């Protein structure tokens, strides 16, 4: 009932960027290995013992935010299910440590090797200590998202990351087919280690804020081209067929002629002695032709692409001279250029981006050719193992290639812009790569509510490092921090991305900024004017006005305020010291205004729109949702209902929702060993609680899931079903096999309404509610569901001291949706008992005021630590590869929400 | 100087927009030309606040604000309330000698602390 | 009685008998995982006599075990811990205690 406090220490995690997942036709590789070498480790720096944990991770989900969190704080690899941990001694995984036999177990040493097997063919990840194995394995876990090592370590700690080949030696054999992860490192970029998503990185001034960091996807590595099979020939096209096919037979050969790589009459292509510019008669036959479709190929692209020609002007061919060059002389059959010849002719842009899609549309096109013939992506180029460097699609192929490709095709649609025929741009349309995950985009930074300001001038800077979508300006105390700034009246901000003002809608002001530059806000509470100065001049609106915002009611106050969007990092300048401010003197000093932190000796304790979701209470005055308890009837058990109040009207609010109680079940300490009315000397001893929900007539149970929720769920997904649902198995045996102890651990346990309804013709709107029940055995840890009174097939088994939170995700479709029914059966103990202690023997259900339904509300304000770890990572030489150094201590004292298990 | 001409002339406030209305001066291009090149009705005739004077004031005030020392504002509002009164030049120069050790102190408050240290720091700024 | 896992073993050679005091610098948790008592807050080492039953039976007959500069997980069941008694006001009745022991020097 007490909220519990404790000192513990901060804990950082520190990543490689080598990013690997499996997908259908993916270009990645799905065997892996990587070490970890411990060169000291301090057994215990502070009070609380020294954390050191080594695994991989998953990108869409793992973002271990410094301070408080999940169960204790101090959360790293495999407090969640999106990480797996090994640290010498458990394989953590949903915040459990689960023991492992090991030659010689013990906890992560100095002198110690743990090795790292992943696997992706088959769902595993093997570890090794010191090279001996270890006797646990994960299975059956979720392959969506990409794998990545990680290691979270607290303060005391000197751990290097052997990753093989150049980056180290791995100092042992690693398992046949299974390759170093040295290799997954795209061409684009370098290898280096940088933290997990975060928010915060020092710079030479001072803390950067950091906007959402871009990251890659699985999707991304499957090579998806427009399908160039469905299109009729044109009559257009076999006419122009064959120069466009000649000028493109031996363009890759012109280069080269008149160096070492000149031809000669005795061989041919692929020869060291390529060139052969007489003609492709002379060239073999099938390769000839297949040019000649491949021309034809590149112009089916153009018609997939939405590319049409059009002639207007004198015939190329007229105008048009072959020059045979002092250059590209050659003995065998007279001297000619070796593609066909062109003058004097040149290219729109329009053509510029057609020719890039067109060449992104040829390697996409080879890629998923070489994927389908087995092969794969690796950095150094392995043939017999049939592993390319290239193989990547073109968005994340390297510029030299990039150029390379686009070469060729820029001279063959030049030439067949020389003939006259328009390359027709098709018509376009927006999109938007992601779309679903609109709150990791925007980043609200702001100040603590004890610094807020009701009167004075006041002056702060806000130096924009990117050009990005950056919003800087001033906001009520109330912000809400899942809305963008602007959208309401809680906002007055200048959006200086495109020149721009927001406050309750968006006009033009002033001009974008560049990188370096400096914007220095106004605000005068006195005169109720706001004021935005870029790079010490004052901007304007589309007016002669200098203010940007006018008769500004007092209100609550305003705070300093600013958002970024991904990949933007912003410097704030609060003016803790003077001498930091770049425009002060030229705008602020001689017209009355002040620095907002001049007088302070900590730094301004910032807030920050922390985007991990979180289960909070129904607001009373929520539009769209209500929730009703209605009392316990003689015949009707008490109940939660839910009705949606602007359903079926305009601008109403419709998209999937999670909800949940607010108290959770807790599973015994010990599980044991191997008329309708309910008995007395049985309901007094009976350890199955049981909860029902009515899906309401009208409510389409096909959207509907059911069942246990785990406390650290915090997935937010709006297209939600079962499988997105996050579980582990992990699998425990003795030194040859002999798998003894399989244990499935989740943190959603959900069933589908719609496996639970007759699959009539029609009439799926039944005029009968659907009353899905959840039975949970407290001593055994065995829970089934019923479906309409009977029991149904699917079950679940879960480990002792488990927290479940009883939940339902629906999506609203009726005016009334579903209602929580705290009822009980035959011989069944209702869930008063299994949530109150002093209710432990009271059979009559009740529900207690705590009692209330929650929702999901994805973004919700944090407090950013006032200091950070100091990581020191470098690269220690070719021989060791890259270390990871941290000594200074740092601890929190944190208060803990027992029921909620997180502090 | 031109200011206070202005500010005292009856007849010069009252001949500016005669020569206003007579040139058809549109006041806006003085102001927003550089806007333009940065690539950025009610008062369509004429008005206080498109004055040229005054127009010129908003840019000169920081510069002219900038030799006064931190400890003279205080010496300032006083001014105004005694230029209210209908002081001369000299009356005031004369008040001010009659109060010269009524300026501020750098211990009186900590926002006069940091304007010391950002005042004095200049290189301009002589002790002498 | 007790279950004990070894976690950072030391030289496993000498043990703790009787006539020495033995100073352990532990770490006690709930079986819940909320820890209840620790020796690092405290900063100092806790040093108490063997064999004089001044601490409980499961710690005391878990002690012997390890060696010098030797740290271990033990599990005490309430039958060798405070039991249906329990400790009034800090652990609840009939509960089972891991202690996070660390023998780390012996006088």
């Amino acid at each position: 009932l007490l909220l519990q406090t404790n000192l513990i220490n901060y804990v950082t995690s520190i990543r490689p960027n080598i990013f690997v997942g499996r997908a259908e036709g993916s270009t990645q590789y799905g065997k892996w290995y990587f070490e970890v070498m411990v060169d000291e480790v301090v057994p215990f720096l502070t009070a609380q013992a020294t954390h050191l944990r080594v695994g991989w991770a998953l990108t869409e989900g793992y973002s271990p935010y410094p301070g408080g969190g999940e169960g204790w704080g101090g959360n790293g690899v495999g407090d969640d299910l999106y990480s797996y941990g090994f640290d010498g001694l458990h394989l953590w995984t949903g915040h459990v440590a689960r023991p492992v036999t090991s030659p010689g177990q013990h906890l992560l040493a100095p002198e110690d090797v743990v090795s790292c097997c992943l696997d992706l063919s088959v769902p595993s990840i093997s570890f090794r200590i010191n090279g001996c194995p270890v006797q646990g394995v994960f299975e059956a876990f979720n392959l969506d998202g990409l794998f990545f090592p990680v290691v979270s370590f607290s303060a005391g700690v000197k751990v290097r990351f052997l990753l093989g080949g150049r980056h180290g030696e791995f100092k042992f054999l690693p398992p046949p087919g299974y390759a170093p992860c040295h290799e997954a490192v795209l061409p684009r970029e370098r290898l280096r280690l940088e933290p997990i998503k975060e928010y915060r990185r020092e710079g030479p001034r001072g803390p950067h804020l950091v906007g959402p960091s871009r990251c890659l996807s699985h999707t991304d590595f499957v090579p998806c081209p427009v399908d160039t099979v469905q299109i009729v020939l044109p009559p257009h096209l076999e006419r122009i067929r064959e120069k466009l096919a000649e000028n493109i037979h031996e363009l890759w050969a012109l280069t080269r002629i008149e160096q070492g790589w000149t031809y000669g009459p005795v061989r041919d292509d692929n020869k060291r002695l390529h060139p052969c510019l007489v003609n492709f008669h002379s060239l073999p036959e099938p390769e000839r032709n297949y040019n000649l479709q491949m021309s034809g190929e590149t112009l089916k692209t153009l018609l997939a692409l939405g590319c049409h020609v059009g002639m207007a002007d004198e015939k190329a061919e007229d105008n048009l001279k072959k020059t045979k060059l002092p250059k590209t002389y050659m003995m065998s059959n007279g001297y000619k250029p070796a593609p066909l010849d062109l003058s004097h002719v040149r290219l729109t842009p329009a053509q510029t981006t057609l020719v890039d899609r067109l060449a992104e549309n040829g390697h996409n096109v080879w890629a998923r050719d070489r994927v389908a013939q087995g092969w794969s992506y690796s950095a150094v180029q392995d043939i017999p193992a049939r592993r390319n460097p290239r193989l990547v699609p073109y968005r994340l192929l390297d510029e030299a290639t990039k150029r390379s490709n686009r070469d060729s095709l820029c001279q063959a649609v030049r030439t067949l812009l020389g003939y006259g025929y328009n390359i027709e741009p098709p018509d376009q349309e927006p999109s938007q790569v992601e779309n679903q995950s609109r709150w990791d985009r925007v980043r609200i930074f702001r100040a603590e509510k004890s610094y807020t300001v009701q009167s004075g001038r006041w002056y702060f800077e806000f130096e924009a490092v990117t050009t990005g979508e950056m919003r800087v300006g001033w906001a009520r105390p109330e912000l809400r921090p899942d809305v963008e700034l602007g959208a309401d009246e809680l906002a007055y901000v200048f959006n200086g991305h495109r020149g721009q003002r927001w406050h309750l809608g968006s006009e033009p002001f002033g001009r974008p900024w560049q990188s370096g530059d400096v914007v220095g806000c106004m605000i005068d509470l006195t005169e109720n004017t706001i004021i935005f100065t870029l790079n010490g001049e004052v901007l304007m609106s589309d007016s002669g006005s200098e203010t940007a915002f006018r008769e500004i009611e007092i209100g609550d106050g305003f705070l300093p305020v600013c958002s970024l969007g991904p990949g933007q990092v912003g410097h704030l300048n609060l003016g803790q010291d003077v001498s930091s401010l770049r425009f002060f003197a030229i705008c602020g000093l001689q017209e009355g205004f002040e620095p907002f932190a001049i007088n302070m000796q900590r730094p301004v304790t910032t807030w920050f729109s922390k985007s991990l979701p979180q289960f909070e209470p129904v607001p009373p005055e929520h539009p769209h949702y209500e929730v009703a308890r209605m009392d316990g009837t003689v015949d009707t058990p008490p109940c939660l209902r839910l009705a949606h109040r602007t359903w079926g009207s305009q601008n109403s609010l419709v998209e999937m929702l999670f909800l949940r109680l607010s108290l959770p079940v807790q599973f015994h300490q010990h599980f044991r060993c191997t008329d309708n009315r309910d008995d007395p000397e049985i309901i007094l001893n009976t350890t199955t609680y049981y909860y029902s929900v009515r899906v309401f007539a009208g409510q389409e149970p096909s959207c509907v899931w059911v069942g246990w929720v785990t406390p650290d769920y915090h997935q937010h997904d709006m297209n939600f079903d079962l499988s997105k649902v996050r579980a582990v198995t992990v699998t425990m045996g003795d030194e040859q096999g002999n798998v003894h102890s399989s244990l499935k651990c989740s943190n959603c346990y959900m069933v589908w309404g719609g496996d639970f309804v007759s699959p009539g013709q029609q009439g799926r709107i039944s005029h009968t509610d659907l009353v899905i029940g959840c039975l949970v055995d407290l001593a055994t840890g065995l829970m089934t569901f019923t479906a309409n009174g009977k029991e149904s097939n699917t079950f679940f088994q879960v480990e002792p001291n488990t927290k479940l939170f009883p939940a339902v995700f629906v999506l609203p479709t009726h005016q009334n949706v579903i209602q929580f029914e705290l009822g009980k059966q035959k011989n069944i103990m209702p869930l008063s008992a299994a949530m109150f202690l002093s209710e432990r023997k009271n059979p009559a259900p009740q529900c207690p005021p705590r009692l209330e339904v929650q929702m999901l509300m994805p973004v919700s304000w944090s407090r950013m630590p006032n200091h950070f770890l100091q990581v020191e990572t470098r690269r220690a030489g070719e021989r060791l590869g890259w270390a990871v150094q941290c000594q200074d201590p740092l601890t929190m004292m944190a208060l803990h929400i027992p029921e909620e298990n997180r502090c | 100087e031109i200011f206070i001409y202005w500010s005292k002339s009856h007849n010069f406030k009252r001949e500016e927009q005669n020569f206003v209305v007579q040139n058809e001066i549109n006041n806006m291009s003085f102001l927003t030309a550089d806007s333009k090149s940065k690539m950025a009705r009610r008062g369509d005739r004429y008005s206080v606040q498109t004055s040229l004077i005054v127009a010129t004031l908003k840019k000169m005030l920081p510069i002219g604000l900038n030799m006064c020392a931190p400890t003279d504002q205080d010496l300032i509002m006083l001014a105004k309330t005694r230029y209210a009164l209908k002081d001369t030049d000299e009356e005031v120069r004369e008040f001010l000698q009659n109060n010269l050790h009524l300026q501020g102190k750098v211990e009186g408050s900590p926002s006069l602390r940091w304007q010391m240290a950002l005042y004095r720091g200049l290189p301009g700024r002589e002790e002498d | 009685g007790v279950e004990i896992e070894t976690i950072s073993p030391g030289d496993g050679r000498t043990f703790p008998k009787k006539g020495q005091t033995c100073v352990v610098h532990y770490t006690g948790m709930l079986q819940n995982g909320k820890k209840f008592d620790s020796s690092r807050d405290r900063n100092k080492p806790f040093k108490f006599r063997i064999g004089k039953q001044e601490v409980i039976k499961g710690f005391e007959e878990g002690a012997a075990q390890m060696s010098l500069g030797q740290r271990a997980k033990l599990t005490c069941t309430p039958d060798v811990a405070y039991g249906a008694t329990g400790h009034p006001g800090v652990i609840p009745p009939n509960a089972t205690l891991i202690f996070d022991v660390e023998l780390l020097n012996l006088e």
